[PDB]
Order: C-alpha cells, then structure tokens, then sequence
C-alpha cells in the first residue's frame, strides 16, 4: 500500500520564460499582451469619429468645394483624416497655426455651422461674386471656399469695410479668415485698388493686424498670389471686429462650439465600423484589458502601454511534463 | 525547481491527476487513482488569481492621445516629443519584460514550494509507519484502506 | 519536558498587500506613501515666498496702483498667487512672453527696483503728466502704472526721443517697457501727433521695432486702446536705447537682480508662515522622507514621486496571528 | 507560507514572546515562559532595517518646479507636458504599487524562512533525545532543566 | 541564506574544491578531496549567464541624441526638456539600484537552494547507513571505498 | 570515511550589495554600469564627424573668414564645437531659428556646396564689391562671409534686382541670406539710397518680406548696423526668387546636400580620432554593451540608460568564505 504525492500535467504547449530559462512549458498561462486588433476604426467611448476621406482639416474648416459632405458635421470624438486626404487650402498660402487648430479641434461635442458674415448684404458697396478661382474648381467651374468670402472691387472703387459681430451662441465661436497677398502690385489695384491697403481684426483678446506683402513667387497649383488663413476662438460675449481697405479674404461661415476635452487625429486607411472602444489606434480598435500592448505607437482613449515586445506571457500553472 | 520538488526528486508530473494542481495518487489492495488536495489546490489558485490581477489592475491610464504633428520649423520639439515617447516606451518595455521574467520564475517556484510542503505534510504523518521512496512517494509499513489512504488526505493519520 | 519554537504576535492591526493575498494583518509596518501635509506655505530652503494677494505678476512687475505693498520685494524662493490674484494690466494688452517671465522670475536672489529714466526731467519737451487713465484708478483718482510712464503730447509738437541705458549695476537689469496702440487716429493724433509713429528698442542682444497697430476692437475695462507691454534682461554692461515719435509707454523703474536657479508659481489660498521645507506644494508642505507623495501633482523643490496611489504600506514585522 | 513555517505547521504566532520576533518557548517541571532568540531576531531587524532604507535611499530626487504655465496657442506644448507628467506618474504609480506587493511578499517569506530554519536549528541538536509533535514543538524523550533548555537555545546541546 | 545551507549550517566555503560552485569532499581509508557535482555546477552557470543576459538583452535603445539647445526666450520647454531628462535618468536610477540589490538577493538565495538541495540530495541516499554531522557532511556506518564515494556522487549509491 | 557537500570559495574581493544586505564579498560578479570611457570623440556608426574647432555652426554656414577649412566639409554623423568654437557671425545679428537649424544639420549623408548666386555678374547695375567690412576682417584685411555677397550701391542708384533660382540638384538646397538694418537714415540710403526699401523671399513654401528696421542701438564687435541670417530648406524643383530696392545680403553660395536623420552636436576639446563607436559622449566614447553608464547624462547615438549610480555590480556566484 502506497501513496504519492505530485502534480498536475496536461497536453499543454504554452512556454514561458523565466529568469533562469527560456521557453519553459506550462500547463496554464495568461497573456499580457494584446496584440490583436479589429482592423476597424471605431465609435471611442460611444461617440463615432469624424471622417474627412479625400478632404484634411483645412479643407473641412476653410469649405473647399471637394468637402461638401462635410458642412454637416457634428460630434465626433476623433478625426480620421486617409492617405487621400489631399483637399486642403485650393488657394495657396500658409494656414497659420495649424497644427495647433488641429489639435484643439480633436474633440467637440456640439458644432454648429452659421453665416456669420452673409455674403447678400452685408459687404455694401464691395464686390462680393468675383471671388472665385480656378484653383478651387467645382465641377470644372471656377469656385471658392465655402466658409470664406473674397471680397473683391465694386467697379473701380474699394472703400474702408467694418464689419463687427459678438458672439451670443452661449458657446465658443471659431472664426476662420484669410489675408491675400497678390504677387506683385497690378493684381494689388485691379482687385483692392487701394495700393497700401491693410487688414485689422480686433477682439478683447486679439489685435495682429496686416498688410499685403506682395513680392514674386512660384505660382502653386495656379497662381503666384497667396493667402494667409488665420482662425481665433471668440469667447462667450466677446466681439470680434474686422475692418479693411482690401485684401481681405472674409468670413463668411464661422462654427459655433462646444469642445469637452480633446483627443487627436487618427490618420488611416481602415473601415469605419458602428463598434465601440476604449482605446483606439490607426491599425484598428485595441483592448484595455491587458497592461500592455505593440499594436500602434500611436494611440487615442484609455490605452495599454506600447511596448516592443512581441511575447509577454506569464505562467499561471506549474511546469508541464506530462509521458505516462 | 527551487524547492526540489519539481521536476526534482518528483521528477515528473500526473497527466492523471485532473481536479487540481497538486496532490496524491494512492495503490492498495482495494484500487488505485489520483485525488487532487482540493485546499493547497484552492490556495494557489486565489494566489495566482490575485497576482494576475495585481499585474493588470495595478496599470492606471488616462485618456492620451499620443501622436502630436509639428511642422519643419518645430523639430526640436518634435524630436523632444519623440525623446519622451522613446523614453516611456523603452522604460514599459524593459520592465514588462522583465516584470514577466521575474515573475514566472516566482509562481514556478510558488507551485514547486507547495509540493513540496505537501509531501512534507504528509510525510509528518506516517512518520515510522511508511519508508520513502525517494519520488514523492510513500509505502505504509502497514495495510492503509480508502477510509486510511483518506485519513492522511484531510490530515488526520493516526499513531505513527 | 517541552521546548516549541515559534514566532512573535501582538495587537496590531496594520495590514499590508501582497502579491498573492490582500489585507494581510502584520505585527510591525512602515508607510512609504506620504500623504499628509501641514496646509501651509512655508519657506522653501529657508527663503519664504512672494506673495502677491490680490495682484498677479503683470500687476506686480507692471506697477499696477492695487500693488503697492509689492514695490519693496526681495529675496523669494517661489512666487504665490492667490484666487484673488487679478490685479493685473489694468490697460488691456498682450503682455508680451508673460509665461516665459513668470518661469524666469521665480527664484531670485536679490531684487533692487531701480529708477532707470526718471520722470522728473529725462523726457524734455515731451507731456509726461498726462499719461493717467481711469481703467488703472488709484482711490477712486485715475492713475497709472507705477514703473512704466505714459509720455504724451506738450501741447502740440511731439517731437523725436531718444534715451539709452547702461546696466552698471553689476548684474542683470529686468527692463520693462510698452507699445501703445490706439483704436484710430484720432486718438493716435491727440496724443502723439506723429500719425506714423514709430518705437524701437535696441540693445546688443535685441533690435525689435513697433508701429502703433490702431484698428477698431471691443473696450476693455473701458478702453478701445491698447497696450503691448515687452520686458528683455540687459546684461551687465550692456546698453539698452529707446527712441521713438509716439505710442511709447517708456520705462520709469527697472529691476536689477540677481537670478540663481528657476523655481515656480504656487497659486494657492493657504496662509504663509515661517515653517521651512525642502518640498512645496498648493495645499501645503509635504514631507520629503518617503519616496512616494499623493498630496499633488504639482510641486516645488527636492520631492517624492507623486502617484495615483492611496496605500503603500511596506511590512516589517510578520503576519500577526494571535488569539492564546 | 512558502516555508510552511509561519501559519502553516506552526499556526499561530506568540502574544506572549515580547522580547523579540523569533524564538522559543519551554516547559519542564521547573516552570515555564519564552525566549526570543536574540541572534536571528537581531538579524532579521538588520536585514528589514536595511531594506527598508534601500527602498527609501535609493529614491533620487532633484529640485524640480513641475508645473508649467501655457498659453491659448501653446495647446500642443501643453498636453506634450501633460504627456510626460502623466507618463512618470503612470511610471511611479505601477512601479512603487508592485515594488511594495512584490517587498511585502518577500518579506513574510523571508520572516517564514527565518522561522523554519530555526526550528530546524534544534530539530538537528534533538535528534532522537527528542520526538516532533507536529506544532513546532519538541518533547525531549529525557529531562531537560533550565540549563539544558538554555543549552539547545544557545546552540550546545549535548549527545542526541 | 533563505534556504540555511550557505554561511549556514555549511558556514564555511571551500578554497579547495576549484571545478565548480557546489559539490563534494571525501575522506575514507584510500585518501581525500574534492569534486565538484557538475550536473548542478552546469546547470546554475546556464542560468545565472542567462539570467545576466535577459538584464542587458532586454534594454531596448534606439538612437537618440538627448542634447537640445533653446535660447533666453524657450526657458519653459528648456525645462521641459531638463524635466524628460531628469525624470527618466530618475526612473532608470531608482530601477537599476533596486533591479541590482533585489536580483543580488535572489542569486545567493538560488545557490543557496542549490547547496541545500544537493545536501538533501545525499541525505536521501544514505538514510541510515551514515550520521549526520551538523556541518553538511556525512560519516557512513560502513566502509565507503572510491566507487563507492562515487556512487553516491552520481547518485546511484545502494542499499540504504 | 566520511562525505561533505558544501560550496565553491577563491580569493574575490568584488562585493555587491543586496536587498538585506552591503557589501557582500562574493566569488564571481559582472558589472552592469559602464562607467568608463576613451577620451577620444570617435566616428558614430562609421562615420567621422564634423570638427569647426574655432567655428561655430553659424560662422561655418555662413563663411566667416576664419572658418576657410570648413568650405570641403562633407558626410559626418554628428557635429563637434570646441570651447573655441568662438567664430560666428562677425558681422553682428540674429541668426533666425539657429538652433533648429543646427539641429536639422546635425546627420548628414551628402552636401555639395555650389555657387548659386555668382558675384562675378549676377547683379547687374549693383555693387558687388564694397560689401566688405572690418568686423569681418581677414588677415589683418577687411572682409566678409564667404556664401553671402553684401550687394551695395552703383554709385549712386540701387534699382529693384530679382534673382530666382530652381532646385534642379535632385535634393534639398540650404539657402541662406540676410537682411541688413542700418543704424539710422543716413547709412540706409548712402548704402542703399531708397530709404523706404525692402527684401522679399518667396517660395512655393515661404513668403516672409522684410524692410529695414533702422533705430539706434549699441555697436557690437564695431557696428551699430544689424544684419538678420535667415535660412530656408528648398524642396528639389522648387524655384526660391529674391527681389529687392536693399538691404539684402545675397545669398553666394547655398549647400546640396542629403539628410539621412539627425543626430546632435557634440561640444568637447577632446581629440578627435579614426576610432568607431555606436555611442558618443562628450568625455569620449562609451560601450553599448551594459544596460547603464554614468559616463555623461549628454549622448548621441544608440546607448546605455544614463543613471547617478557609482556601483551597480551583479552578483553571479555565491558569498566567499574561505578561510582553511
Ligand atoms: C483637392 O485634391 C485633389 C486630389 O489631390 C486635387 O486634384 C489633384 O490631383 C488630381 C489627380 O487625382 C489632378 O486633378 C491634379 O493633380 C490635382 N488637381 C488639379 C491641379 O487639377 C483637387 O484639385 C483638389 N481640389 C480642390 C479645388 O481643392
Ligand atoms: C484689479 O482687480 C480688481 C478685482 O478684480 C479690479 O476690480 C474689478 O472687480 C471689482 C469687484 O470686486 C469691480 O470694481 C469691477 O468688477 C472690476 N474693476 C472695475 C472695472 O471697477 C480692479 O479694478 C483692478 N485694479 C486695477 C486698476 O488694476
Ligand atoms: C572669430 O573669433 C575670434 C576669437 O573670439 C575673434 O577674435 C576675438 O578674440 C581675439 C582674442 O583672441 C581678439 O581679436 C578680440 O577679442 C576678438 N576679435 C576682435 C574684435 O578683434 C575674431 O575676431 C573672430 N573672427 C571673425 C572676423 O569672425
Ligand atoms: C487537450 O486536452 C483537453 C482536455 O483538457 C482537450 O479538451 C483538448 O481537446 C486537447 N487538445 C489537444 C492539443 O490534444
Ligand atoms: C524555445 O527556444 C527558442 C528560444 O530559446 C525559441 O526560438 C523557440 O520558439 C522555442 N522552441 C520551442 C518550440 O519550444
Ligand atoms: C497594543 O499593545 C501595546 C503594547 O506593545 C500597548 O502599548 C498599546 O496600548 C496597545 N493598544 C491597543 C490597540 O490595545
Ligand atoms: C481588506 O479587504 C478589502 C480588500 O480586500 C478592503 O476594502 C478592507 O479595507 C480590508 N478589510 C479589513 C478591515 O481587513
Ligand atoms: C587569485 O587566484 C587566482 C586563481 O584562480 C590567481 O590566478 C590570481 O593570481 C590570484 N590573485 C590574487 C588576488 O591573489
Ligand atoms: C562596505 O562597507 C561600506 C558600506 O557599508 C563601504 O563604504 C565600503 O567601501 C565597503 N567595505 C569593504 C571594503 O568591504
């Protein structure tokens, strides 16, 4: 009569690594690390993105003529801009402090699109149908940003404009612009006369002013004239006043708001699905439920710490060795 | 392992013995087979539970969003930006490598020292009335019945 | 005859985590989380505080007339704001790399505030009497700041100015200085004439110049006007000159000190008194014995890592079984 | 625990021994009481002592003002600050968590172990002068007054 | 140590035995000497060296150049930069000194277990036919020529 | 007869230092710190670096007189300054974004400097040869940067020049120039007579003017005149025009060059040697074989976790205890 003492073995082929010793059989293990994914971009924390497909931020914001799907825009956590998003500014010139509107455009909870500035009837004595280009071509026509308005001459007389508005919306109001700046001086008078004109836009918090600088440059995608755009976000009650001589490229729809936190700009090629996540990354949606993770560097939401490993596996069960 | 035990002088493991991790396997005139000791069993299991939600429980994160954008006259920043995310993830990888590493040697060990105290609490209790056969195993100088092979199972072998 | 050897129990009740079991009874630990405080701002190193009450750092530096008990500072190891702390640029304006000044004033050494250019003959031919506003009101009385002076018009010629410095003060001189810039040109003329002004500062290690930016934008605190205010450090040995045809709110007193190292702002409402410590934080001091704090994020001085953490208790002694 | 000392095959810890951490505890017919042993106690404070302080020592801190100050158009700046605070504290907040869940786990054991080899310390002298009662107690098969029971405590316990 | 065979009940080291970590030391009628076991000699080198390297193959680095350069009017991302750097040089001090002292605890712990495990591995064989001397060494009842020293060396040592 | 297991002893002196307790004599240790270096600043990855010894990046670029050697240099892996490196812009300014210039500088594979705006006609009805001044001096002679031309007057009329240029060198083109800001109005216009003048840079990507800002401010190394360097990365078949009425500094000479990645700038009087190294430091080259150094917090390339300890030494046999 005899009785032994032992332990368990099974058909397992787990291996783990230890201190002392590499890819060691267990019977059970769990994994730490998550490094699977759904190849979807997702709802993150149950609020769908905002997908700009061939458009990128300055085209959506500015209204270039390809971004007509996007003038409706509303909520979104986190924005998916594609390696066809190409349909920025038509109209070559630098869109100051981009990167930063970006970034703080991540997230928004509401979004409303007004006309703050109505193109009929409210540039009186300005012409107010000329400013179309080539470089914004809509359906072959020759076009212009949705949101903004080129006010040109009204016959061979362009006087001082001033144009205030405060905002009542109860919410922040971003308010998108831009300042031309003709290649030489022949295009500075036929379409601003005023050679020497100047741009101001004031608000409590805000005062850069401008003025053309016309000089010889490479025509970009059309022309050799350029335009500055510029944004600003008008606080509850403020009043935003703009006044100009010409060159000035002026609002015409400006974006009520409501920003919550913010987020960031996932820039993919994968399928948006009505899933949902905690964590989100360009590849697809991640989990949250492993402390690690080697999916994507890059990352939006609650995530898992990116690592470089591709095995972190911990042993649960004693060491397998089964043969009977 | 650490302690002997394992794939040490009970060099191999019961594919047998299917309710538990450790435990017995008993022969006498009336049958043989395997009981798992469902306590020390239980107890590692709560333990090595807990351990792994430590591992997982214990990893707070907000809500980040990593990636950043920074235009050519912004390098420096940029390349800081990137200082801090090599950094962070060079410190996460290094130490869940070796958070693992370290702690798989320590569970093996864990399951080896529970053996370990098994076959030692037993051998405590046929003291005199067994011989050791230096494999994890016991031959009562006695007739030990299921109700004794039982006895020394739920700790209460009598006069040894 | 009997001998047992066994191991020590007691009536302790602290309980510490482990990695296989939680709440684990322990007859002797050690707290290695420190999170108590003495709600209090003390001296840091030895070196109490600046406090500046109902002003802010603008106000203070700038001389706004609701800081006068500030006109004496010296010393300070770190700079206290309160949630009272808004006497500020009582003229509205964009106070030029303010964050950057604060950081750069946080610890300093010695402090002499210094009449650069005196007001009492140092503009002649020049109005500086007048430069008293009704935003920046003494007693019910308008003035003005207390380091900074508003040359104005004599009575109808403004004429040229130029007025140099050299730091022989044998260390660095925190000059201070502001660009005035109207809401038209009216004010423009009233005040300076010269409707094409111009001010600029030059040094060896500083050349920018300004054009008072007159456009129309909404008053604040009672002015359409605006002013940039602009402060440089003037090594020793350098020179420092001004000159300009208007819009210029020249220097009255600059700051000669003496920077050691950089510390921060505290910005809390928590009463100062004359207890030391190598660590500080908003809500009070904090121990620096233990490698961990949960007090706050924010800190100054040597401290202990700030974690998420509410218990980190370390054992000592072993598991505390009892009962006889 | 992993030593099977410490509420394990000793189940319960001494109110009564007060004069140290590990020790013993006699009866013969002259009377009875405990007695820590100083040595292992001594020791095993030295060690916790130490240990303690590594922990504490090893923490290097220089002056730092962590916050920052950034303006309305300093957002990207601000969350890559936010980013690195976050981060350490992401860094510190799992490190010190596990430092002190792994220490703690370390430092029963270590206490166990220090039990253990105690009671194997006289399980050696004894030998057969001595029979188990499985409890950490040893019932000498002869008498052992107090100089003899001091003799095994000291470590000189003669032929077994 | 943890397991009391090193500086333990074997206090003393051997100068003598010069071809391995741990192992014998003989004496009977035919001469003396040592010989160290090199099965668990080999086997404490294979992971002692792979455990010294998991400490230095897992440190992931990338090519980096930490030095950056901001001028009077970039104090605060300067200190920014001064923060990353600090921080990490802080995680990486703090970790190194610890990740040092607490695998330095469990390397001689580990040879201690290996001394203890290697004595246990000779008491078993012997059983009754030697005495133990309370200094890890073992005085057989009867004559233990070479082959027989041997024997229980590869252990294979008979009737017991 | 008698058999004893026991363990291994020799005549080690290392000690380590564990948890429970210092400075343990054990038989075998391996050090884990690199804490030792060569004194030598060797090539990173194969490839020497670039030495400006009494140059600076500045006077290097630029072509300050004293920096002759410089004009051959090519590769290098990372640059080195010398607490020499004292020659820079001779001719007092603001070197515009300097330090992310010398960042981007830091790695480059090729760079070809080419004469992109030859001197020896290329600006017509201008002088070409006066632009030479005694700041600048060159053996005793007065001179200036060797990549920039100091366009003057022709005798006494400056017309409005404009030079373009077109990448066609199938890689990035670095162009630098300057905009030169007179003391006063009197050297404005007997250097550039217009004294109204401006410079405009244009490009598909970049547009900035610039018009001197003449004011008074202290003569630095002999002038009180300022000149700004500016600097632009031009994209290969994009075409970079220069117009302007004065004060431009020309662009001479511009650099082709190819950057591979980036890496830094070594400041060290150590000697430079043919030596190899996958880790730089300024004290020398260190070894990338343990996980941490103490060498230098400040390194270029892949290296080892820089950490404050003195001693982190490994314990790999068991405690000596020899003693026969
Ligand atoms: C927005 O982006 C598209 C896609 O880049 C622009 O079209 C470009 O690419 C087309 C090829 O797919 C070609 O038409 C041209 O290469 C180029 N556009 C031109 C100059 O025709 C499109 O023009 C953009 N739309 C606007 C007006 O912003
Ligand atoms: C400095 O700050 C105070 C406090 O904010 C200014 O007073 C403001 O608040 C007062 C209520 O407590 C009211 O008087 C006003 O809301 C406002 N000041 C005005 C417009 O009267 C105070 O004016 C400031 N002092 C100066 C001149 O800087
Ligand atoms: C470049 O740097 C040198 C060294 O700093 C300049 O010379 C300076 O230092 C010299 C002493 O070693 C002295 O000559 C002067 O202090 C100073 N130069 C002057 C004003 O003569 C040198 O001039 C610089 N060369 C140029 C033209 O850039
Ligand atoms: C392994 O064994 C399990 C029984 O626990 C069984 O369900 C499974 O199908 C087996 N798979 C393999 C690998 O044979
Ligand atoms: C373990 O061995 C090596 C690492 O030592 C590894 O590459 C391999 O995948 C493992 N082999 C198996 C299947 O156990
Ligand atoms: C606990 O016991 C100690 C004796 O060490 C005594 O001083 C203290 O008052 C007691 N407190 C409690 C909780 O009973
Ligand atoms: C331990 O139990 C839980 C965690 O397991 C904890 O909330 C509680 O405070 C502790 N209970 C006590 C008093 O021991
Ligand atoms: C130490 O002993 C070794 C033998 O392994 C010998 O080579 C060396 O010279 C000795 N050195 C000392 C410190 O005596
Ligand atoms: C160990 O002791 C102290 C630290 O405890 C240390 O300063 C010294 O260098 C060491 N002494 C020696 C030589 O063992």
């Amino acid at each position: 009569d005899t009785i032994c003492i032992g332990y368990h073995a099974n058909n397992s082929t787990d291996t783990v690594d230890t201190v002392l010793e590499k890819n060691v059989t267990v019977t059970h293990s769990v994994n730490l690390l998550e490094d699977n994914h759904n190849g979807k971009l997702c709802k993150l924390n149950g609020i769908a993105p905002l997908q700009l497909g061939k458009c990128n931020v300055a085209g959506w914001l500015l209204g270039n003529p390809e971004c007509d799907l996007l003038l409706t825009a509303n909520s979104w956590s986190y924005i998916i801009e594609t390696s066809n998003s190409e349909n920025g500014t038509c109209y070559p010139g630098e869109f100051i402090d981009y990167e930063e509107l970006r970034e703080q455009l991540s997230s928004v909870s509401s979004f409303e699109r007004f006309e703050i500035f109505p193109k009929a009837s409210s540039w009186p004595n300005h012409e107010t149908t000329k400013g179309v280009t080539a470089a914004c071509s809509y359906f072959g026509a020759s076009s212009f940003y949705r949101n903004l308005l080129w006010i040109t001459k009204k016959g061979t007389s362009y006087p001082k404009l001033s144009k205030s508005y405060t905002n009542n919306k109860g919410k922040e109001v971003l308010v998108l612009w831009g300042v031309h700046h003709p290649p030489t001086t022949s295009e500075q008078q036929t379409l601003y006369q005023n050679t020497d004109a100047y741009v101001s836009v004031g608000s409590s918090k805000y005062n850069r002013r401008f003025t053309p600088e016309i000089a010889a440059r490479p025509k970009v995608r059309g022309q050799a004239g350029r335009m500055n755009y510029y944004w600003t976000l008008l606080d509850q009650g403020d009043t935003i006043t703009f006044e100009a001589t010409g060159n000035l490229i002026a609002p015409w729809y400006a974006f009520a708001l409501n920003k919550g936190s913010d987020s960031g700009i996932i820039t993919s090629d994968a399928p948006v699905h009505n899933c949902d996540t905690k964590c989100q990354t360009p590849h697809g949606a991640i989990n949250s439920t492993l402390p690690f993770q080697n999916v994507h560097p890059i990352t939006i939401g609650e995530c898992p710490k990116y690592v470089k490993s591709t095995k972190l596996r911990m042993a649960t069960g004693l060491r397998n060795i089964p043969s009977i | 392992g650490l302690f002997g035990a394992m794939a040490g002088f009970i060099e191999g493991g019961w594919t047998g013995m299917i309710d538990g991790w450790y435990g017995y396997h008993h022969q006498n005139e009336q049958g043989s087979g395997y009981a798992a000791d469902q306590k020390s069993t239980q107890n590692a299991i709560d333990g090595i539970t807990n351990k792994v939600n430590s591992i997982i429980e214990k990893m707070n994160t907000q809500f980040t969003a990593v990636g950043k954008e920074f235009n050519n006259l912004e390098r420096r920043i940029e390349n800081l930006n990137k200082k801090v995310d090599d950094g962070f993830l060079d410190v996460w990888t290094y130490n869940a490598e070796l958070l693992v590493l370290l702690e798989n040697e320590r569970t093996l060990d864990f399951h080896d020292s529970n053996v370990r105290n098994l076959y030692e609490k037993v051998k405590s209790q046929l003291r005199n009335n067994a011989k050791e056969i230096g494999n994890g195993c016991f031959e009562f100088y006695h007739k030990c019945d299921d109700e004794c092979m039982e006895s020394v199972k739920n700790g209460t072998y009598d006069y040894p």
